[PDB]
């Protein structure tokens, strides 16, 4: 569906958010691709239309997940991004070289796009690695010792820009709540 | 409850009852209605500025 | 200028159990925590899974389909996947009749097809399973939420009379529910940030507080609110105690739990309720409830937390035992 | 810390740049009247369409807008977050030693005199909140003139 | 209240800092350096963490009213070019909206 | 007539009234089914279980008549359900989905979206409305293998003398062949009282001892018992006499067994009393008790047979003082 | 190393043999499924369940060679199983039944007796190999809801002198937010006892009590508590002395944390010990309890700190004589 215990931060919370952010814009831009595909021809013709507009779906729910995943710490269920990851580098290569079979080259967009496309994906599955060589949550015997930043285990911190996640950092969801109770309550030095 | 809600009060019409007092009427309605046109001439020049464009 | 109390006057008490060391959790936890999920929540729970039930293994099927060329328009050369499986609307049909055992008849699994009978029996030992933990989770649901409710009501402000010459103080607590609560044994507990004579500081040292019950014991049959007389005496701590440091400003709190059983489930429970100094104002008498009717014995419950003075000495309790010794 | 916040407020306007620049396409589009839609083109019985077509679509411009736009401000909004952050943590720096000098400094009558304790009140009022400013609008300093 | 707040927190700071200079022979004196300069530190966080909130909430208004201005263009955008789409609405209305 | 705090049978009657707290959450109809009898049980799930069949049921029929499927003819469409002929016929077709037996005969076919949500609709309603069946059918067979309690009191109370000193009676005889573990069975006088401070107590509650071998709560039931009571100094009715006993007094003995069923698992109580004329003076339960030849058998049918013997006609004070004198 | 009775962490190593004939009743083999591995029930009962789609469709395809159908060609012959062909199909057939999908495209008739004697023959075992399971799963719902261990006991012992009296002590928290109703904390010390008669108790049990205020065995703990047992002259530590305090001492404390756990409704029990090692005589726990605008502060971290407290060096027997003397 205290706090301080739950805000350990995973490696690389600046490069996937980075890149998971980068993927939402140029997938988006397939979504149109799709669309302008599709005019020509009568018919519909969603196999190009559907998958980006499912796909970018996905990466909205993942980037919830590692949310999730990450304000509760439970570091071995971070395989289902594994499990995820893994399986869309099959996948979307596989359009790369037939693609490529077909002679298609670079003068198309789609192509293009799809190029593109396994680059990102293929930063996904190495940056979600380097996680378990740092937790070591499965696959390994000694799991590394973690810890919480020592200003945070005080609670008397509370402007924790710094403190929150990239796709956080930006948002000022952080002061979100220090202007919510503003509202009613006075504000005072405590 | 009240006391945020008594300090939480913007007073527009006192701050409006002694400006305006000063302000008088002559020179009060002038600034209201040059700084209109002035505004209003503004965006008339983008109707022109797309019409001798269209 | 709140100050923190150990336990809340409703009971939600709270203590900042920081420096802690984060102990391991299992996946099963959140099944556990499944089973803790409300009833118009876990609604969807289970609804949202059962509803991927269907569509996910089912989207297999449209593209397993799509394999052995029976996807494609009609053709009676091949011996299709299954029978009469069309589009991906007619993929969910022949899935939902598979997780559901409807078996609705027309769409027909056939042979010649190894991934088939993967999928016959990979997405039916699934829901097997699938519809085990909904049941499961129901069995466990219907029976434990029978006891989500508290039906004892303490009083919110103590009072400091004096029963049978010495100064006893007094709580009364009213049950809301009709179904009796066995086994009643309620503890009195006093807890202060008493330096120890030997020199240690004890933050939060808890005592406990005789009930004097009829026999001494914490056991006690529950029919109608009544008091329970706490005697403070010189085993008593409250001997050195005087409503002088009564105010909001004492380092004195007062805890009181009732333990005991629902007689219908069986599920143990326990009522939080605490006390502080402030909260009590001395010199007052409880006002009876417990009325004499011809028919039946009648209770005044809306009186119950009503505070009424009656002449109360406002001598020290270690100070009030040189009456005795005088006379 | 400042360079990233300059980094950051450089790419803020050269992407931002690029708002004007759109509307002079969007126009475009709607300029042609005939506005009639061929790719001209299909690989494999599905048809493909070019870059410089895809780039060329009035609606697909407009998508591109909203992306860029809200792209463009959140990056240029955090770009004074973060200057402003690395000049406030720079008045205590600069009070600190401006304090900790002082503790140290002698008490001569021209050490007194000369050096009033209005000078040394201003220095600690006017200075630091003065050179604060100056951190603070330091990157618009490196970029005015990259924007111009 | 926050600029109320900081503004009240910023006469304290160089307040003491005066007073170190109108008492400064006999603070050495003491040789209580070890508690003014935590004074001092006392002191700078006051104004320091004040002022951080205060230009938090001033980044955040800019935020979320620009995001919240930011669809105003593409509802528009989308709805002009709609109706130069299909309603047939000319350019000069089209290129004043984006304006 | 007099109040009595719990009556001879138990279930107390208690007019506690000025009540004000919440009127009903859904908990309780879900308890209150799961919570009644088996042949009311029988027929509410029965009428649940029937209604699926009808209010799903009358869905289909109108979805029929909406792709004009009920139209007789060949139609140029393929219907939302393939042979649904009338909604008789459509009751038939219900049927098949809630129960999931799904004969064949009726079919149904894609090309009808409508019908798509109307199958889920009905899917998660009949196995959430089969749910609580399972559900409520555990509850109701977990609880009711101790739905009733044995355990009986003497219907008479009795006092007399045991070991020089005098004491209140009581007899303690369960049916349930199950013994009851761990019996801890606490007995409490009821009376009004005016503190010498001036408070004034209707009715406080105060508990006797049991005077069992190691004076604790604690009992061990095989045979009929008589658990006594001791009257001491400190005993409540250490200043009663044969005589007060009239309909007209205070006095009021409430027993509360407290333990579980060892086959039942769960606690169950029993509340017994016996008011001032329910006594009987100088009179010494009847032993039932009796060792034969092979087993020992219980005469509970002379349980409450009370048979007179002599005592004095003196209190506790009054004996005890008196022995004191002597 | 010398012999345990129970470990730290709770593990109580004991080896018990020379142990007579035990019943091992097949029905604890359930009972081991009972508490089988998650992992492990996943694959128990499938495996099971695959086994049971097979081993009736072992007999199916024999049933279908025995009935003269699954030679080629369309003869008079009604087969034993509508539209039965081979083994693939046959596999099937069975997979209708065992879970009640009613496929269609396999139909029945009643051609041939056995087949009706072979669809009840696994009729019954399909609801009973449901059922086995159904009742498995729902064993493991509460069995997975207790996670017992939830609380923390002392590393090592403390020996601090309370209210200028001698005793020792431990320290336990609860690190779950939910609570422990009931708390129930008994101490024993097994040490190698010796009787006057001759009798050398191997490891004599002997309780301790816990000096709680209402002198019973009763607590309760929200916050983490020090236990402290007034080490008086009615308790056999009365004749301690510091000097045993090596791995090598021929003594040891047991404590037993008993208690209702209110979510679950089943007591789980505390199991833990100290060795003389752990001592750490003259040694006083820092407070963790704290403050705050909120609520009360613990700090977890200070469980295991001690500071060390002026302690005289004596025996509390010898102690208390000098004490009347002093």
């Amino acid at each position: 569906w205290i706090h301080h215990s739950t805000w350990l931060h995973f490696p690389g919370h600046n490069l996937r958010w980075i890149l998971t952010f980068i993927l939402l814009f140029v997938l988006v831009c397939e979504i149109a691709e799709g669309i302008l595909s599709d005019g020509v021809t009568e018919s519909r013709h969603l196999h190009l239309y559907m998958p980006a507009g499912m796909a970018f779906m996905a990466a909205i729910t993942s980037v919830v997940y590692y949310h999730n995943i990450e304000t509760s710490n439970f570091p071995k269920l971070l395989i289902a991004l594994l499990i995820y990851w893994t399986l869309a580098f099959i996948t979307k290569t596989i359009k790369f070289v037939k693609f490529y079979d077909h002679a298609i080259g670079f003068s198309q967009l789609r192509f293009c796009l799809t190029g593109l496309l396994v680059i990102l994906y293929g930063m996904l599955l190495l940056v979600e690695v380097n996680v378990i060589r740092v937790r070591r949550y499965i696959f390994f015997k000694t799991p590394r010792e973690v810890k919480p930043p020592e200003d945070l285990q005080d609670l008397g911190v509370r402007f924790l820009q710094p403190f929150v996640n990239l796709l956080s950092k930006g948002t000022y969801w952080w002061m979100n709540a220090f202007i919510k109770t503003a509202h009613k309550k006075p504000i005072d030095l405590r | 409850l009240s006391s945020v809600l008594h300090q939480r009060a913007k007073i527009p019409w006192r701050a409006c009852t002694k400006y305006l007092s000063s302000a008088g009427i002559l020179l009060l309605s002038l600034l209201v209605f040059s700084q209109l046109l002035k505004h209003m001439v503004l965006v008339a020049i983008d109707y022109w500025l797309a019409k001798w464009t269209d | 200028e709140r100050r923190a109390r150990f336990v809340s006057k409703k009971g939600n008490c709270n203590v900042a159990h920081k420096n802690i060391r984060e102990q391991g959790r299992f996946l099963q936890d959140v099944f556990t925590t499944l089973v803790d999920l409300k009833w118009p929540h876990t609604l969807l729970i289970f609804t949202m899974s059962f509803l991927c039930s269907w569509l996910l293994f089912a989207m297999v099927w449209w593209l397993i389909a799509f394999a052995h060329g029976d996807l494609a328009p009609g053709e009676g050369t091949n011996v299709p996947c299954v029978t009469s499986i069309h589009s991906f609307s007619s993929a969910f049909l022949f899935s939902i009749e598979v997780q559901v055992t409807i078996g609705f008849g027309g769409r027909m699994v056939t042979e010649e097809c190894p991934l088939a009978i993967l999928i016959l029996i990979v997405q039916n030992i699934v829901g097997l399973m699938i519809n085990a933990i909904m049941l499961g989770c129901i069995f466990m649901k219907t029976a434990q939420a029978h006891r989500r409710a508290e039906t004892l009501i303490f009083s919110k402000h103590a009072v400091i009379t004096l029963r049978h010459g010495r100064l006893c103080f007094m709580l009364r607590v009213g049950d809301l529910r009709k179904s009796m609560i066995i086994s009643a044994t309620i503890h009195m507990q006093v807890v202060r940030k008493t330096t120890s004579p030997e020199g240690e500081v004890v933050p939060l040292h808890q005592v406990d507080i005789p009930m004097e019950n009829g026999v001494g014991g914490n056991s006690i049959f529950l029919v109608a609110p009544l008091i329970i007389y706490h005697v403070i005496d010189s085993n008593s701590p409250l001997y050195d105690l005087a409503p002088s440091d009564l105010h909001h400003h004492q380092d004195l709190e007062i805890i009181v739990i009732l333990e005991g059983v629902v007689e219908t489930t069986g599920i143990t429970t326990q009522a939080r309720t605490s006390y502080l100094a402030d909260e009590i104002l001395w010199g007052q008498r409880f006002v009876p409830i417990v009325a004499e009717e011809d028919g039946r014995y009648s209770v005044d419950y809306s009186k119950f937390g009503n505070t009424v003075k009656v002449p109360t000495p406002l001598c020290t309790a270690r100070q009030l035992d040189e009456d005795r010794s005088l006379l | 810390r400042l360079i990233l916040s300059s980094t950051f407020r450089i790419l803020a306007d050269l992407l931002g740049f690029a708002g004007p620049l759109c509307i002079f396409g969007i126009v475009d589009h709607l300029g042609k009247e005939n506005h009639v839609f061929q790719p001209k083109t299909q690989f494999l019985g599905v048809y493909f369409v070019s870059s410089q077509e895809f780039l060329g679509n009035a609606y697909v411009l407009a998508v591109l807008l909203f992306l860029a736009l809200l792209l463009q401000r959140t990056f240029l909004q955090a770009s004074y977050y973060v200057a402003i952050e690395t000049g406030i943590n720079l008045r205590g720096a600069i009070q600190t030693k401006i304090y900790n000098k002082i503790m140290h400094m002698s008490t001569s009558n021209l050490s007194m005199g000369e050096m009033t304790a209005g000078q040394i009140c201003n220095l600690v009022a006017i200075d630091t909140n003065q050179l604060m400013w100056f951190f603070f609008l330091c990157p618009n300093l490196w970029t005015m003139p990259v924007q111009i | 209240d926050l600029q109320q707040l900081d503004d009240t927190t910023q006469l304290p700071l160089v307040s003491h800092f005066a007073e170190t200079v109108e008492g400064l022979t006999t603070i050495r004196a003491f040789r209580y350096e070890a508690r003014f300069q935590q004074k001092l530190l006392e002191y700078t966080d006051s104004n320091n963490i004040a002022s951080l909130f205060l230009t938090a909430a001033n980044r955040w208004l800019e935020v979320c009213m620009e995001y919240i201005g930011a669809c105003v263009v593409l509802i528009a955008a989308a709805t002009s070019i709609s109706n130069s789409l299909h309603r047939e609405l000319s350019a000069g209305l089209v290129g004043l909206g984006l304006t």
